[PDB]
RNA sequence: UAUACAAUUAUCAUAUUAAAUUGUUAAGUGUUGAUUUAACCAAUAAAAAUAUAAAUAAUUUUUAUUUGUUUUUAAACACCAUUAGGUAUAUGCAAAUAUAAAAUUAUAGUAAUUAUAAAUUAUAUUAAAAAGGUAUUGUUGCCCACCAAUUUUUAUAAUAAAAAUAACGUGCAGUAAUUAAUAUAUUUAUAAAAAUAUAUUUUUUUUUUUU
């Protein structure tokens, strides 16, 4: 037919009962949305909604992954701006544009080169979109509450050690110098919190 | 009262305060010293000292240092923060592969593109648009060519930036190097 | 239209499809075809029935007789697929249809992981892409 | 081993250092004992300024090490005999010498599980490399392997 | 512990939810709580649990004719050595002797 | 290569316990070893109660040797009243493992 | 030998000694304290033998 | 008024096959003074780094044992109060989320329910692109305690407790909400609550594979 099998005549097509009983969530997803924009859930690029996903946290930084633009940005040219500055701080007798030359072709080659860079990137936010990207569709990993089951397992384990019994527990800080102030008879390093 | 040294009050100037330990020649600081640098003769020591920072920097020391010896932290907070930092760092790696992974298919297209330029223009070609000295009659001609290219791998001191710290209210970090609002 | 594109993945999206000339496979594809067009079958499950068709006992090893890395060569999918638009009364003007099916994957050739695809993004689902990423389209 | 020390001691007039020494050892053998090695080294400059019973910062130090064969309950009292010795600065205690890190792991040891005889036989030079060591001591090894394994029964069944 | 953690069931969210209690629950419980500590602090509540008697039963030292806040009130009746050893107890609990082990104070402790 | 047997099971663990009891009269609080020590001390009481209905005598040179008598001690009237004590060697299947014949003229 | 990261043969000293790589000091040096601080900076010297030069 | 839980995966208080426990190290003086803080005030400042193996699995420990409260400041930091101090971290006592359960509240007679998460909410320096709502045409949105009357049940603690409730007067506690919230602990108090000690996200994220 003329378009997509997820989205009918009056927006997306509402599959599960969460649409039926929500079904704002047919329509808008957003403030960057228009009518052919559902069922696409990104929108168009430069655009509201435009950012592709990865794991669910959506990618902010593309320039700064080829180096354009950055603060770890990839430089073309120090050798000659280098030279150049310190052509400039020996001395006023002699002035030598060969340097500046040198320097000026190199930028004239930077220009090109770093189109290409940029045309490249896009590309790379075309592919990404394509292979890589889940579109916000699945949970964050990059907060460690998302990761709490992996911490769990290991709290388990330091019960079982522990006859099974205190979870989430940890010894107690002492002082600065615990070990050095106690007399003879007191516990002068932090026990095990079963063995308290 | 006694503060350590990274303390905050740490070397007080007043009139009743006095600094602590040997303080000169082989001094306080003996073992202490987390890095020594010889000044190689005629070297600004400000290249040294940049080269030192950008160290610190990079690797997150003068992070750690910074964000410890300002505020007492529970460990519950500390925890949640280095390991928090450490999901990012897992996150954006798995961002990176997946750039680099692209960007050798891209590098990939342009050989093929230089190899098209090869049977296009003939190998020999190709070669002497790279700079291929063919028109080198004796070795002195080499040697300007050679000298040329020794003139440029010589690497000046690089001067590399280290963002400033930047001094907040309350300070909430001390970590602080942007005007970002952070997650505490 | 999406005719083409299905007719693309059957003869790039598969590795090792059996030989495509011969009549039985050959039947496979032409029925599947004939079932995307006029409606009759989703382009997913016309193309799951062409990965999971009947072709021979003990296939894989065949196989081993034959392919390496189980990937055949790519002219017997194309003449076949051809073939069908032509027998079938697919196009009203008769060369259209290999042009197309031509076309669309000498212009796929220059994509990175070309005839590989997210399963979910191959064929039709809720969720699709925007008209200009779509994959044999007319549009990249 | 089955026991050593590292001692940072004072550097002394040598009829103190001798005079100590032998009362480290006196209180080795009065309290059943033996002495694998009482090896010397000389008067270093450590990383760390050493406090004296003097309370005196220190720039230099003699180092000796302890090589000793004892039962676990007296290096009780050998341990608190030499840390409280007035010439000793410092002394650190290697009790893993028998059990060390890079064995018995995933059975890590063919032919054998866990053959503690192959440690304890050995002194701690070669347990644990000093720095010094470089790839020609694997010559040496194995001149001295073959060459033991050629004399050693010959040797045994003479008497 | 003697005392209780919580005052009614924190946890009631629907099953799987992934925490012990939500935030808006948790904040209700966390006044009526609030209201009953502070309820206890005020009214300044002594109880004891002597040894060799019911436990479960603990005499109100809150209510004991000396200790008693309200001027008004009729107390409770408690055997009088017990109530003279109850009363001298509270009263040297006060204050930290050196040696002894701190241990928390508070206006509302006396 | 005898272990697994009544006596020697006994032995071991009469050991084990004694040495850990000494050790929690040094240093008092580590409570691992006091769960570790109870333990012990119920496999022990299941090793020397299989005992006395294997081969008494060993079970009472076994006590008289090492000290143990305060572990065979029944743990309260309750229990005992309702002969869950006597219970163990029915559960143990020793209950009519005595062969009378060498005692007690079965007639 | 064949796998072995050890160099074989005579072996160069100062890639040994502790002290090869750390500073050498003179009678007549000045150590100069740069302090930098959150919301304050500081400068102090000192001769060798630790005596303050100027506050 | 009687009239049919689950048993494959269910978060607050009935634990249970476990290897620990014990280590004496560090740090301190030259001299004439604006350190810390968003801002006040007291007023010497430096510091306390080492241990694996081994312990066998189950069958009568449930009146036993056990879950961060700890002598010594003539030692500090830290915290609390304010120029006059307190306190400064597991030898007494102390079962307790890691789930065995039958619609919410409520000491197990009170009201008729409650709780809940992905729709929607314009500004976080990319060669413009990442973001939250207890509201529901949505911040001029809702809500929170004390402070009066009354209604009703009772296990009557300064002035009983609990539930209905639509005044008056304080405020502004909560919705990442004007020092983020949540739970436990201890202290504090016109009232929401606030300070500190731990855990934690039902809070918003910012990302060195030896430099
Ligand atoms: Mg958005
Ligand atoms: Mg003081
Ligand atoms: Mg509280
Ligand atoms: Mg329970
Ligand atoms: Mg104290
Ligand atoms: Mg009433
Ligand atoms: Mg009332
Ligand atoms: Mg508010
Ligand atoms: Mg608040
Ligand atoms: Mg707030
Ligand atoms: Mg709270
Ligand atoms: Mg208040
Ligand atoms: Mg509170």
């Amino acid at each position: 037919r003329q378009h997509d099998s997820g989205v009918n005549q009056y927006g997306l097509k509402p599959t599960n009962a969460y649409d039926y009983i929500n079904p704002t969530n047919l329509i808008n997803f957003g403030r960057g949305t228009t009518f052919d924009n559902l069922g696409v859930r990104r929108a168009g690029r430069g655009e509201i909604d435009s950012s592709p996903s990865h794991s669910g946290s959506p990618v902010f930084t593309q320039a700064k992954l080829i180096g354009l633009s950055g603060e770890e940005q990839l430089t073309m040219c120090q050798s000659e701006t280098m030279a150049l500055r310190l052509c400039m701080a020996k001395a006023g007798k002699e002035t030598c544009e060969r340097e500046s030359r040198a320097l000026d072709s190199c930028l004239g080659r930077v220009g090109h080169l770093r189109r290409a860079m940029s045309e490249a990137c896009w590309e790379f936010n075309d592919w990404f979109i394509q292979n890589v990207s889940d579109n916000h569709t699945k949970p964050f990993q990059h907060r460690p509450h998302d990761w709490r089951h992996f911490y769990a397992q290991e709290k388990l384990v330091r019960e079982r050690q522990q006859n099974g019994h205190a979870y989430g527990r940890r010894p107690k800080q002492f002082s600065f110098g615990a070990r050095y102030v106690k007399t003879d008879g007191y516990g002068k390093r932090p026990r095990l919190p079963y063995n308290k | 009262g006694g503060y350590m040294m990274y303390h905050r009050k740490a070397m007080g100037t007043m009139k009743y305060s006095k600094w602590k330990g040997a303080h000169g020649g082989i001094s306080h600081f003996y073992g202490r010293t987390p890095m020594v640098e010889e000044v190689r003769p005629n070297e600004p020591i400000t290249l040294v000292d940049r080269r030192i920072m950008h160290y610190v920097h990079h690797s997150r020391l003068r992070h750690f240092q910074l964000f410890r010896s300002y505020q007492e932290k529970s460990n519950s907070t500390e925890c949640k923060l280095r390991e928090g930092e450490m999901l990012r760092r897992r996150w954006h790696r798995r961002l990176q592969k997946s750039f680099i992974a692209f960007m050798q298919f891209k590098t990939m297209k342009v050989l093929e593109d230089q190899a098209r330029l090869v049977n296009t223009y003939g190998q020999a070609a190709v070669n002497a648009a790279l700079g291929d000295p063919w028109n080198a009659t004796d070795n002195v001609a080499r040697e300007r060519k050679s000298a040329a290219v020794r003139r440029q791998v010589r690497a000046l001191p690089m001067v590399n930036v280290v963002p400033k710290h930047v001094a907040t209210m309350k300070q909430i970090h001390n970590d602080r190097f942007n005007y970002r609002w952070r997650v505490n | 239209d999406d005719m083409f594109i299905w007719l693309c993945h059957t003869a790039m999206s598969v590795l090792n499809p059996g030989d495509m000339r011969s009549r039985l496979i050959y039947n496979h594809l032409r029925i599947l075809a004939e079932s995307v067009a006029s409606g009759e079958m989703t382009q997913r499950t016309a193309f799951r029935f062409f990965e999971s068709a009947v072709r021979s006992p003990a296939y894989r090893e065949i196989a081993k007789r034959q392919l390496e890395g189980g990937a055949a060569t790519r002219l017997a999918g194309i003449s076949a697929a051809a073939d069908v638009m032509r027998r079938m009364g697919l196009t009203r003007r008769p060369m259209s249809s290999y042009f197309e099916l031509y076309q669309r994957i000498v212009e796929r050739s220059e994509a990175m992981t070309p005839w590989g695809f997210p399963p979910l993004f191959q064929f039709e689902e809720r969720l699709s892409l925007e008209p200009r990423l779509k994959f044999f389209s007319r549009a990249s | 081993v089955f026991y050593s020390f590292v001692l940072v001691m004072k550097p002394r007039q040598r009829r103190f250092t001798s005079q100590a020494l032998r009362e480290i050892g006196v209180a080795v053998y009065s309290n059943g004992g033996l002495i694998r090695s009482i090896t010397n080294e000389g008067i270093m400059r450590p990383y760390s300024r050493f406090r004296d019973a003097d309370n005196t910062p220190l720039t230099y130090a003699r180092y000796i090490i302890l090589q000793l064969d004892m039962g676990e309950e007296e290096m009780g009292k050998v341990d608190k005999i030499i840390r409280e010795h007035q010439d000793v600065l410092m002394a650190l205690k290697l009790n893993n010498l028998e059990r060390p890190v890079g064995i018995r792991s995933g059975n890590k040891e063919l032919q054998a599980a866990y053959f503690p005889l192959d440690t304890f036989t050995r002194l701690e030079e070669e347990i644990n490399w000093s720095p010094q060591t470089s790839a020609d001591i694997y010559t040496q090894l194995e001149m001295n392997w073959k060459e033991f394994s050629r004399t050693r029964w010959s040797s045994f069944l003479r008497n | 512990r003697w005392a209780a953690k919580f005052y009614g069931q924190v946890t009631f969210g629907p099953r799987n939810y992934p925490y012990p209690s939500s935030r808006w629950l948790a904040r209700r419980f966390q006044m009526k709580k609030h209201r009953i500590i502070k309820r206890f602090r005020f009214r300044r509540y002594k109880l004891a649990a002597v040894a060799n008697l019911p436990f479960a039963k603990m005499i109100r030292v809150g209510m004991l004719p000396e200790l008693k806040s309200s001027k008004t009130k009729r107390g409770d009746v408690v055997d009088p050595t017990l109530s003279g050893q109850l009363v001298s107890a509270v009263k040297n609990t006060g204050e930290k002797r050196k040696g002894q082990r701190t241990r928390p104070k508070s206006k509302y402790q006396v | 290569f005898d272990t697994t047997s009544p006596a020697v099971l006994a032995v071991k663990r009469a050991l084990k316990c004694r040495v850990l009891r000494n050790h929690l009269l040094t240093n008092p609080h580590n409570n691992i070893i006091k769960t570790v020590l109870a333990n012990t001390e119920r496999k022990l009481n299941h090793a020397l109660r299989r005992l006395r209905k294997v081969d008494f005598k060993k079970y009472w040179e076994i006590i008289r040797d090492h000290d143990v008598q305060d572990i065979l001690q029944p743990p309260n009237l309750v229990t005992y009243r309702q002969g869950s004590y006597w219970k163990y060697d029915w559960n143990a299947g020793l209950a009519i493992s005595t062969n009378l014949a060498d005692v007690m003229d079965p007639r | 030998v064949k796998n072995s990261e050890m160099t074989q043969g005579p072996v160069d000293y100062s890639q040994l000694d502790m002290w090869g790589e750390m500073p050498r000091y003179t009678s007549d040096m000045v150590f100069l304290y740069l302090v930098s601080r959150r919301r304050n900076t500081y400068a102090v010297a000192y001769t060798y033998e630790g005596k303050r030069i100027l506050n």
